């Protein structure tokens, strides 16, 4: 009873996720460190010129 | 007169005219701080300069 | 100094050998940052087919001393 | 404005590795310019054709790299030391 | 008052060098009577000055590399 | 040793980051300053991902 | 003369210019100066790593043996190289050592020595190769104006240390052996006294 | 110049090169993030005067501040309910490829929804 | 600097005007390539002299520090 | 002096032989770098070492 | 929050690995599904909450909503049977 | 008696063998050649060798230095030291005071042939340069040989009691010694400690 209408929410979403063909994962997904991609860390500001005005 | 002394006029000492005009000023700044120096009085040519906006409030 | 002037010598190879492979891949542009998963395996084909190369050279070399020195 | 930064041995060691640089440019240069290194091309001989060109290119160098040093040392005119 | 050393003063002409090599590469301002067209005096001119602003970001893109390392 | 490997390793990134930067020969604007800088990150990639296929076991 | 506001700013914002610019000079020399601190300064504290994490950890000691195994590069055991060319090279009476690339070696060299690092005086390196800027003020200025930037005249150390964090980088992206990676566990802490009127966060 | 146009120089030049001696000082406890780059700052400018171009006509016709006041307030609710989304996707981005990405979509949101938005807003008044 | 440094400068401008003269034709040496080369030679100093002039001047007008005339 | 000029010479072969091979890989490896024929590239390596070795005395000096 | 080009697809990865004939391989085709509204339809869909949990973790693993449902149904077995238990 | 030394250098100069194995038991009694500079501070060990009273004389020997500042030229950060204590000998109890401060226990390592090696190694940190051009990176070496041995422990039957409040110690409390020198290499210190060994003089 706790269960069965949240279990049939989700399975409703994923039955609707199907029939549009949404294959792509959902919201709110959070992939291990292996496949997180890595932030690039190095930022070089651009050279400081006088403004011509 | 933009911030008119109306407001508080009842007060002789303008503690809080002056808050008021400083935070007029100062929301007025926050929107042209970083032109001044490039299409404003602050430009290096003077002959094509423009008066800051906030210079009243100031 | 023998074994540091051989493992200078590998790690200049190492990055000639990358530069070659990631100016025949093309992976250098200027409009992003992020190398694509095209680019990458085309890398490393490149170093796949550089190990393969230098492997029979190796090996004809070592069977064969064909060199005139 | 030249200084005093190596010595000798270390002066002269310099320009050998310097020329053994020029040497290997000069190298792929004449291969590059004889076109001896074709896909069409198998085994580990060289044509009488691409000796000419060789011979040629080595002629060249022998005769202008001297020369050539010599010049640019006097065009350059750096000042002495001390 | 400022102080610089012979590996900088070095250094420099290093860039001198690569900047002077590719430009003339790329500009080929070998063809000419000794003195330099106009065209090529231009050409020159913007590759130098490409070649300027190309040297001193990669010195600050290696420095922050180097940085990022470190801490 | 070290250092000439490091000086070595520069001196290539920043030819062949010109080589493609440069190839047009046009002046260079803010925006190429960034560029130049994307070229080089994906340079330092390319050159991780290739020692590490060459180093990867077997 | 009619004292409009808009009109009297004309006469005002020179002065306000001229007193901004004695203020942000005043600033930018003593005050910014004196109370920040620049390049991301930080508060280190070190840990020693213990045998308890150095359980089979450094599993590869001789770096060497893998990079001859691994590099893409001919085998060095070819007896081959001893007599392969010949060169005209004498008077060799210690022990050199060859740098490879035909534009970074002069530098390289130039690092290693120790007589490089002696300081000049513009007035002493006032000639460039071929161009001479003692009789183009002009060119020496900016010659001298370029120089200023610490990018391009950084002292030996700085110097040192980024080459030294470039080959532990390399090392460690190419052979991923740990044993180039510092031994020491730093903890970084920004220590700012926001007890300032000069400098401020975001 | 003159002593005094030289002082006038000299303090505009000043005040202009604010940035390039607070550039030296950086923070080390921050969060960075990966700025938008210059391309997608004009294309961002050209959208915006392409929607200035739209709504100027109306505006300069208008001749009670209330009415232009209104517009504007809307036209900036529009506008910032992107800005947000723009905000956190580039502040999340980890690599200037992202950074586009989000520009791009911002950019196109505007020259679409936000034009669409104003034109009939614009026609409605 | 070193005369080493010169040395290297000289092998450069070496190598450019070989490349110059028998990267086209690859033909036999004569004497009008003396005159070729000495006319290379001489544009190759003045390309260096004007790409360092211009390397120089932009590098010194970029700003470094705040302007002080005085 | 005689097994420093030796090691010179070695480490002065070794260069040369890992820079021709480097040429011809370049030179002959063609379609995205994915595709070569060691055949031809030890060919191309022999016949480069061949012209730098007749090239090195004359360029390699002291002088 | 995933960009396109960021997103790894894993939903779609075990889709293609599925079977030929599966009720998710229906369900893409075009199947729609309605929950039952009788007793003893709810009855006997009761039964198959399992499953369905068990199917959803596999496709959207690393989903927040399913790992968060997962966790707390697993901890709420846990609790349940050692009170039974006790 | 077989003299076949190990000599510790590299990344061993960082990370120690034994202390990195665990494996103090089959490393004691090996002759183990190190590099370095010591420490001032000198311990004293009541100890008696021949059957006279004296005191054993322990120094710290930096085996290798880090440095972990990037902003070189705004603070002059100390680097991380990696050290050992290291058994200078043995003296008697009248001759105590006769151990000077920071004396020469051996003298430097003439400096190496090849100029690629006047660098900062990139495992110990060290520049053996005669006269480093930076001098805050100048830094002198000495090569010693010794035998590393394990740490003791309290036993009252043997009269090996420490008061160290008073100062008064009879046997070798390594973690006591580190702590008290202020030492990084703590667990190292705790691990082992080198006997120096010399030829008969």
């Amino acid at each position: 009873q706790k269960y069965y209408t949240h279990m049939e929410h989700l399975w409703t979403v994923h039955v609707n996720r199907l029939n549009q063909k949404i294959l792509e994962d959902p919201l709110y997904t959070f992939y291990p460190q292996e496949l997180n991609v890595p932030k690039h860390n190095i930022i070089v500001p651009t050279i400081f010129r006088d403004t011509p005005q | 007169t933009v911030v008119p002394t109306q407001t508080f006029y009842q007060m002789q000492d303008y503690y809080m005219l002056c808050g008021l005009r400083f935070e007029r000023w100062f929301r007025c700044d926050l929107v042209y701080h970083d032109q001044r120096h490039t299409k404003f009085d602050q430009v290096k040519n003077q002959k094509n300069y423009k008066t800051y906006p906030c210079y009243r409030e100031y | 100094s023998d074994k540091r002037k051989i493992q200078h010598e590998g790690i200049i190879a190492l990055i000639n050998y990358s530069t070659l492979c990631a100016q025949k891949c093309d992976v250098l542009k200027g409009h992003d940052d992020k190398i694509t998963d095209t680019e990458e395996q085309c890398l490393r084909v490149c170093a796949e087919k550089i190990r393969q190369t230098f492997e029979f050279t190796n090996d004809i070399y070592l069977k064969n001393p064909n060199l005139t020195k | 404005s030249t200084r005093k930064i190596f010595d000798s041995e270390e002066q002269s060691f310099i320009r050998l590795v310097d020329k053994f640089y020029l040497g290997l440019s000069l190298t792929k240069l004449c291969a590059q310019s004889c076109n001896l290194l074709r896909n069409d091309i198998s085994g580990s001989a060289l044509t009488q054709k691409e000796k000419d060109c060789l011979s040629i290119c080595y002629n060249n160098i022998e005769k202008t790299q001297s020369a050539f040093y010599a010049k640019v040392k006097t065009t350059m005119n750096l000042p002495a030391v001390e | 008052d400022t102080e610089v050393s012979n590996h900088n003063y070095t250094q420099a002409v290093a860039y001198l060098n690569r900047a002077t090599s590719s430009c003339v590469k790329k500009c080929d301002s070998l063809n000419n009577n000794g003195s330099l067209s106009s065209k090529q005096e231009s050409c020159l001119k913007t590759c130098a000055e490409n070649h300027a602003i190309a040297t001193k970001i990669h010195a600050e893109y290696i420095r922050k590399l180097a940085e990022s390392k470190y801490l | 040793m070290e250092q000439n490997t490091t000086q070595v390793f520069s001196d290539l990134a920043y030819k062949v980051c010109f080589k493609v930067i440069n190839d047009k020969n046009k002046p260079f604007v803010l925006h190429d300053e960034q560029r130049l800088a994307n070229c080089l990150t994906r340079y330092v990639e390319a050159f991780n991902v290739t020692s590490e296929y060459f180093f990867r076991e077997r | 003369t009619f004292g409009e506001l808009q009109t009297a700013d004309d006469y005002l914002h020179v002065l306000q210019l001229r007193s901004q610019n004695k203020w942000v000079k005043n600033y930018w020399n003593r005050s910014l100066q004196e109370t920040g601190k620049t390049n991301k300064a930080h508060v280190i504290s070190p840990q020693e790593q213990l045998r308890l994490s150095l359980i089979n950890q450094y599993k590869s000691l001789n770096l060497s043996s893998s990079i001859k195994h691994n590099a893409p590069f001919i085998n060095r055991d070819l007896y081959v190289f001893d007599d392969l060319f010949s060169y005209n090279l004498g008077d060799i009476t210690t022990k050199k050592s060859l740098f490879n690339d035909k534009n970074s070696f002069l530098t390289s060299y130039s690092y290693l020595n120790n007589n490089s690092w002696n300081n000049n005086e513009f007035d002493l390196i006032d000639n460039l190769p071929f161009t001479t800027l003692f009789d183009n003020n002009d060119l020496f200025n900016n010659y001298k104006s370029f120089f200023q930037d610490s990018i391009f005249n950084s002292p030996k150390k700085q110097l040192s240390s980024d080459s030294k964090q470039l080959f532990k980088h390399i090392i460690y992206r190419s052979i991923k052996n740990n044993i180039i990676q510092d031994y020491t566990k730093l903890v970084k802490h920004e220590d700012f006294d926001e007890y300032s009127r000069w400098i401020k966060r975001s | 110049m003159d002593t005094i146009q030289k002082m006038n120089y000299e303090a505009t030049v000043n005040m202009g090169r604010q940035d390039l001696i607070t550039r030296e000082y950086t923070f080390y406890s921050d969060y960075e993030f990966i700025p938008i780059q210059e391309d997608r700052k004009q294309q961002m400018e050209d959208a915006l005067n392409n929607l200035h171009k739209i709504i100027h006509p109306t505006v300069t016709q208008l001749k009670k501040k209330a009415n232009v006041q209104e517009i504007q307030d809307r036209v900036f609710r529009k506008l910032q309910g992107w800005e947000g989304e723009l905000n956190t996707c580039v502040f999340s981005a980890k690599n200037v490829r992202d950074s586009n990405f989000c520009a791009d979509r911002f950019t196109n949101r505007i020259n679409t929804e936000g034009v669409e938005f104003v034109k009939q807003i614009l026609r409605e008044y | 600097m070193d005369p080493v440094l010169g040395d290297v400068i000289a092998t450069r401008i070496y190598k450019a005007c070989f490349k110059h003269v028998y990267g086209k034709n690859m033909k036999a040496y004569s004497e009008k390539d003396e005159a070729k080369f000495d006319q290379c030679l001489t544009s190759y100093v003045e390309s260096y002299k004007s790409v360092t002039n211009h390397f120089i001047t932009y590098l010194g007008q970029l700003p470094k520090k705040g302007l002080s005339l005085d | 002096e005689d097994n420093y000029a030796a090691d010179v010479q070695r480490q002065f072969n070794r260069t040369a032989f890992d820079s021709l091979y480097k040429i011809c890989y370049n030179s002959l490896v063609q379609k995205n770098g994915s595709t070569i024929d060691f055949q031809k590239q030890i060919d191309c390596h022999q016949r480069l070492i061949q012209v730098f070795a007749k090239i090195a005395p004359i360029v390699v000096k002291v002088e | 929050m995933i960009l396109p080009h960021n997103n790894r697809q894993l939903a779609r990865q075990y889709f293609d690995s599925l079977p030929e004939n599966d009720i998710n391989r229906k369900y893409y085709e075009g199947l729609k599904y309605e929950t039952p509204k009788t007793f003893f339809g709810r009855f006997l869909n009761q039964f198959n909450i399992d499953a369905k949990l068990d199917t959803l973790s596999k496709f959207y693993t690393y989903q927040k909503t399913i790992r968060a449902t997962q966790a707390e149904l697993q901890e709420d077995r846990k609790s349940y049977l050692t009170n039974s238990l006790l | 008696a077989k003299d076949q030394p190990f000599d510790v250098d590299g990344f061993d100069a960082k990370v120690y063998p034994w202390v990195r194995e665990n494996n103090v038991n089959d490393w004691e009694y090996k002759l183990v050649k190190m590099r370095g500079y010591f420490k001032d501070q000198r311990f004293f060990v009541r100890r008696k060798r021949d059957g006279k009273e004296g005191f054993l004389v322990f120094a710290p020997f930096v085996t290798a230095v880090e440095r972990v500042n990037h902003r070189l030229k705004q603070k002059d950060l100390l680097p991380v030291e990696y050290s050992v204590f290291v058994n200078l000998g043995w003296v008697p109890v009248e001759n105590k005071k006769d151990v000077e401060l920071g004396g020469e226990v051996c003298p430097p390592m003439d400096a190496p042939t090849d100029s690629t090696l006047f660098v900062n190694d990139t495992f110990t940190g060290f520049n053996p340069d005669p006269a480093n051009p930076e001098d805050t990176e100048q830094v002198t070496l000495t090569e010693i040989t010794g035998i590393v041995r394990r740490g003791e422990q309290q036993d009252i039957l043997a009269r090996r009691r420490n008061w160290n409040k008073e100062g008064i110690y009879n046997w070798v409390d390594l973690d006591y010694m580190g702590k008290i020198f202020r030492l990084f290499n703590l667990d190292a210190i705790n691990t082992a400690y080198i006997e120096r060994v010399v030829p008969s003089f």
